[PDB]
RNA sequence: GGUGAAAUUCUUGGAUUUAUUGAAGACUAACUACUGCGAAAGCAUUUGCCAAGGACGUUUUCAUUAAUCAAGAACGAAAGUUAGGGGAUCGAAGAUGAUCAGAUACCGUCGUAGUCUUAACCAUAAACUAUGCCGACUAGGGAUCGGGUGGUGUUUUUUUAAUGACCCACUCGGCACCUUACGAGAAAUCAAAGUCUUUGGGUUCUGGGGGGAGUAUGGUCGCAAGGCUGAAACUUAAAGGAAUUG
């Protein structure tokens, strides 16, 4: 690992449950 | 007091058109529309009057140009090239 | 020291240790009040009266040769001026520097430095208006500053 | 420097300003030196050079429009020509 | 009709007490009052007619003619210019590209005023709208609206039909195919999506 | 902690140096933090050009010199023995072998 | 590394060797030597016309040729063919340049670089190009290992040298200007015009290149070849 | 008496260049280069070939007429390597000890003021 | 041509190379260094115009106007976004050729967004001196930049003056470097990271075992990418700042 790509990971992690999240809303 | 926070000049589409859409309008209706500078009378009197027409109120003078600037960047380039091809034509 | 720089340079006068001077003088007040005046009347600020007697003439001090200061000199005949002499110096440069940027809207190094000179302005407003020589409710604009320079 | 040289005369000698002021002063032969705005109509800077020529009176064209050349007056509106009718201070007439 | 301003030249006649009069497509820059010359020996100034010989390399040039005295040609359209690449003096032609970006030479005697047309960036504002563009074509032609050839009955076009509206066949179409058959992608080399420079 | 005091370079008040391209691989190195060699040379050689001198008009003409100024990297420079590596506490002489 | 071309001849021997004509090379007047040496062009047959198929060929030589003593030793020489005669095609004064060695020599550290052209017109129409250089240098007893100019010198000396060198251009056409620049006269006045200022090492001054031409220029080279 | 020439040696890394020209360039005679003397396609730079070019130019240049030569020794240049190749000098030895004259030797390789930009990338050729 | 070797690739319709001329867009080599300027980011071809600025000198002027700062702001590399212009180089995606057990990687040939610019957003960087700012005192040495001071010093002009450029001594301000520790530190090291159990010059900000986690949530800014603000439940004795020996 490394912290920028745990980083990234992180992102497309945040990406994903906004979107599931706006089909509720 | 501040009618819009956004939208500006492109109010009078309401909801229409798109958000983007209405902004690559906003952009040219704003140039398009803007009093420009008399380079002959030296004064802020230069408006639109048809696509490339651009005619100063004051001195009665209609410059050809763009669609939408009185002066495209384009044509503003040009004009420097053709000045430095004839200042050695004739150097 | 210099509040909006990092600069500590430290270039200033020294003051001589007597009082009393210069022990080699020509004839006294009563004339350099009189020249002080008339450099007064043609416009000089005090910075450029002493720096005239000064050099032109002998005067280490008007504050020596006079008990009394230059600007309280020209204060007691009536030709003080309606800012003090440095405020009047930020105002211009301001006025300078504002012009400039509405050439260039791409400079913004004078972006910065004309923020940095106007809170120089701003703290010696304030500083005046304590003091009581500046009316209070005085404030610099933009709008007024170019008419007040001149 | 040609705009601290307007500004010493600017405050110490008499002149007129724009086009009516000069010719009057070109004809009456108070003028000695006119400054010519760069975006003047041409055919107005022939009729001034004209009388200059015809006065044997300096003639001088600013690297500015009639916008500069108020500003550099000390104006804030717009200047095409101006007739000087004496330096006072400055020494313009001397020089060019 | 058009998007670009017209100019009205007047020249004096050389063989009679005339005024006659020209009607030019403006350069941008062009102004009521200027002065136009028109001839060899003219100066290389925005407004002037000159020929693509007598003009050096890399000249900004509008309005011109691909055959000396055809009086106007190629380069006609707002925002559009011609430049020279390189002459060849003996057997005298020029080595122009034209606004489409092809490579064409023609005779060295083709004339052309210099510049560029005015009207230029009339395209990148969005009509928005669908009666925007029944002005722009009230005065232009009758070339739209545009009924979809799939959204049609088999009688009335190659792509009508079917219970789903579709093509059905290949809808790039071959140079030898006659008047009928020629709907669709015209002789086609690729398709898709531009996808790369223009490799030309 | 810090291996060295300048720790890589000559920046000690600029920020930034506006860097170049090393010459064998093209890595974008500080300028200051380059490892400059002047490389100084005879056109030819110091040996070969007795087989050049009986061979030339204009006797003894010039025998001119080549100049070169190459900018290496840390694995470059490394890589060919050149500056590689030497002990903690010879990394304090700054003067040239 | 020869069987590596798959196809030689994607569409699908005689000797050139005995078909061209050598032809001969003068310099023009201002140079002691204008035997320069002879070219090559194919036979001039009816409808090639080699004539011009040599007009406008530009040859580099030495100007320690020209000058036959070795002392203008860098100073190259490019030289462009006017006017051709019976095997004797003539050549006149294309431009003046430096070797690459001396002009990489004339630069060293610790020494302010001093650059400044100008491109005034002479009075036929030979529009060129006049570069220069210099360079501070240490002084004699010099303690201090840097002599770097204060960078406001530098453009005073810049300003001087241009002046110069516009001055003389003008009214100097061809032939006299050639023959300025053969003995360097101008570096002379460039180092006790800018003494004042610097020592100025190596003001030997720079490349000159012409712009542009004007007519066919046919009526007087009488003087310049003899 | 002399005939002189410009040899033009232009051999850098992967390859190697000999041929003559004419007084003005336009002209040229003797075209040879270091792939035509070797089959490796990777000796193209190798030491022996370049002297096989030089081997075969001068051959050819004195049945032309050409007696001497000017030298001009050329790099790649530009943004790249600016150094002489391998074989970019061993031609040198081969004309010389063949019996053509040398004169004017300079070093021609085109060299920029700070040219646009390498290729390989900003972190480099890595290997 | 390319490479470790090759291959994709261009080539007798002339590739490379040579010669001649032209165009495009970008960069600004060598000079260029323990040197300069700027609040930092950053900034190097030339000249002009505009405004600004540090230092210096000052027997000029005002007179405590000052130091540091919640909230609030200006600027803020690169990448990125929107709209044009430009699009010469290089070039995230991709197509190929390799390499390989695989290779969607490193390497080779091409190659779009971008790199460039105007207008407007973005507010990040190992944005590092990983050293907040202001003020004071405490050890030696040389070098250099700007200004200055003195010296029958040297050179060039008009042998000869003034100047300018050098030399010597000193000084004010600055970017730095060298030696040593009486001092500090956990050591590495440090003239500041000293003047701290002999513990107090002023002031701002930040931290409290490692993770979960810069996540969740609610606000807020942004066109978007995301920035700012920012937990808990739960988990658990387990990586280094630093040095030593292998
Ligand atoms: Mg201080
Ligand atoms: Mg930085
Ligand atoms: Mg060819
Ligand atoms: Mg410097
Ligand atoms: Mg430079
Ligand atoms: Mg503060
Ligand atoms: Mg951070
Ligand atoms: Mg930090
Ligand atoms: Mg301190
Ligand atoms: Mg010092
Ligand atoms: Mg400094
Ligand atoms: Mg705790
Ligand atoms: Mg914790
Ligand atoms: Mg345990
Ligand atoms: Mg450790
Ligand atoms: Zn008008």
């Amino acid at each position: 690992m490394r912290a920028k790509w745990r980083k990234k990971r992180t992102r497309r992690l945040k990406r994903k449950r906004r979107k599931v999240r706006a089909r509720s809303k | 007091a501040k009618r819009t926070k956004k939208v500006g000049i492109t109010g009078k589409y309401g909801v229409r058109y798109g958000s983007s859409l209405r902004r690559q309008v906003k952009k040219l209706e704003i140039q398009q529309h803007a009093r420009y500078d008399c380079s002959f009378c030296g004064k802020k009197t230069v408006k639109r009057g048809a696509a490339g027409i651009w005619t100063c109120s004051c001195c009665k003078k209609t410059v050809a140009g763009g669609a939408y600037t009185v002066s495209t960047a384009a044509a503003a380039t040009v004009r420097s090239t053709i000045r430095r091809l004839r200042e050695m034509v004739e150097a | 020291g210099r509040m909006h720089s990092a600069g500590k340079g430290i270039s200033s006068s020294a003051i001589p240790y007597s009082r009393n001077a210069p022990a080699w003088f020509k004839l006294s007040s009563e004339s350099v009040i009189e020249q002080i005046v008339k450099y007064a009347r043609k416009g000089l600020t005090p910075s450029q009266i002493g720096v005239l007697l000064r050099d032109a003439h002998g005067v280490t001090q008007a504050r020596v040769i006079t008990g009394n200061k230059i600007m309280r000199i020209l204060k007691s005949n009536g030709l003080a001026p309606e800012i003090p002499e440095d405020l009047y110096y930020l105002i211009k440069k301001a006025v300078s520097v504002r012009k400039h940027l509405e050439r260039n809207r791409k400079d913004k190094d004078a972006k910065f430095r004309l923020i940095l000179i106007e809170s120089r302005i701003h703290r010696l407003a304030r500083y005046y208006r304590t003091v009581a020589v500046l009316p209070p409710n005085w404030k610099y604009e933009s709008a007024t500053a170019s008419a007040l320079v001149n | 420097s040609i705009n601290q040289k307007l500004a010493l005369v600017i405050k110490s000698g008499k002149y007129t300003l724009g086009y009516k002021s000069t010719v009057k002063s070109l004809r009456q032969g108070k003028s000695k030196l006119i400054i010519i705005a760069a975006n003047t109509p041409v055919l107005r800077k022939s009729e001034l050079e004209y009388y200059a020529m015809l006065s044997k009176t300096k003639v001088y064209y600013f690297q500015g429009g009639n916008n500069e050349l108020g500003t550099a007056v000390g104006k804030l509106f717009r200047v095409g020509v101006v007739s000087i009718l004496e330096a006072g201070d400055s020494d313009i007439l001397t020089t060019l | 009709g058009r998007g670009a301003p017209l100019a009205k030249v007047v020249f004096r006649d050389p063989y009679k007490y005339r005024l006659r009069e020209e009607i030019f497509i403006a350069n941008e820059g062009v102004h009521t009052g200027q002065f136009i010359y028109a001839g060899k020996k003219a100066s290389l100034n925005v407004g002037n007619v000159l020929p693509l010989g007598s003009v050096p390399e890399g000249t900004i040039v509008s309005n011109v003619e691909e055959k000396p005295g055809d009086r106007g040609a190629l380069a006609r359209a707002s925002g559009n210019y011609v430049i020279i690449i390189g002459h060849n003096p003996d057997e005298n032609k020029t080595r122009v590209r034209l606004p489409s970006g092809a490579k064409k030479v023609i005779s060295s005697d083709a004339r052309g005023v210099i510049g560029v047309i005015a009207g230029g960036g009339r395209v990148d504002k969005p009509l928005l709208k669908a009666g925007r563009a029944f002005h722009k074509y009230r005065l232009k032609r009758n070339s739209w609206p545009k009924t979809r050839g799939v959204a049609m009955n088999p009688v009335d076009h190659p792509h009508g039909g079917g219970n789903h509206q579709h093509i059905g066949k290949a809808s790039t179409i071959s140079r030898g195919a006659v008047s009928g058959q020629k709907a669709g992608l015209i002789a086609a080399r690729r398709t898709g999506l531009l996808r790369g420079s223009q490799k030309t | 902690p810090k291996k060295r005091a300048s720790n890589g370079r000559n920046k000690k008040g600029r920020g930034h140096v506006k860097p170049v391209r090393c010459v064998n691989c093209s890595k974008s190195i500080p300028k200051d933090k380059a490892i400059k060699r002047m490389a100084i040379r005879n056109i030819v050689e110091a040996a070969a050009v007795r087989d050049l001198s009986e061979a030339s008009v204009y006797p003894e003409y010039a025998l001119p010199k080549t100049y070169n100024k190459l900018h290496y990297c840390v694995s470059c420079a490394i890589h060919a023995r050149i500056v590689r590596v030497r002990s903690r506490e010879d990394r304090k002489n700054r003067a040239p072998p | 590394a020869v069987g590596k071309n798959k196809r030689l001849s994607k569409g699908k021997v005689v000797d050139p060797f005995t078909r061209k004509e050598w032809f001969d090379i003068k310099a023009p007047s201002t140079f002691e030597n204008r035997n320069v040496g002879k070219t090559l062009v194919n036979k001039s047959t009816g409808l090639k016309s080699a004539s011009d198929a040599l007009k406008g060929r530009v040859v580099e030589v030495c100007l320690a040729d020209l000058q036959g003593s070795e002392d203008h030793s860098f100073r190259k020489i490019k030289l462009r063919v006017d006017e051709v005669q019976g095997k004797n095609l003539l050549t006149n004064f294309h431009g003046m340049d430096f070797t690459t060695d001396k002009l990489r020599s004339m630069v060293r550290k610790w020494q302010t670089l001093i650059e400044a052209n100008v491109t005034v017109k002479t009075s036929d129409d030979y529009v060129l190009r006049i570069f220069a250089i210099a360079f501070t240098r240490k002084q004699a007893n010099q303690v201090k290992r840097h002599s770097y100019a204060q960078s406001s010198h530098i453009r005073a000396i810049r300003k001087v040298i241009s002046e110069i060198l516009t001055k003389e251009v003008q009214g100097s056409t061809l032939a006299q200007l050639t023959s300025k620049l053969i003995p360097e006269v101008i570096n002379k006045e460039i180092e006790n015009a800018t003494k004042d200022i610097f020592p100025l090492q190596n003001i030997h001054v720079r490349k000159v290149k012409l712009l542009k031409q004007p007519k066919f220029d046919v009526g007087a080279l009488m003087a310049l070849h003899g | 008496s002399q005939v002189f020439g410009v040899a033009r040696i232009y051999a850098s890394f992967n390859d190697t260049f000999v041929h003559v020209t004419d007084l003005s360039g336009k002209e040229t005679i003797a075209r040879v280069t270091g792939g035509m003397k070797v089959k490796a396609d990777r000796d193209e730079s190798s030491p022996y070939a370049a002297m096989l070019a030089a081997q075969d130019v001068a051959a050819k240049c004195k049945e032309v007429g050409i007696t001497a030569v000017h030298v001009k020794i050329r790099a790649t240049g530009g943004t790249r390597t600016k150094t002489p190749g391998p074989g970019g000098q061993a031609a040198l030895r081969a004309l010389a000890r063949s019996g053509l004259r040398i004169g004017r030797i300079e070093d021609v390789t085109p060299v920029p003021s700070d040219s646009t930009r390498k290729k390989g990338g900003r972190r480099g050729r890595r290997l």
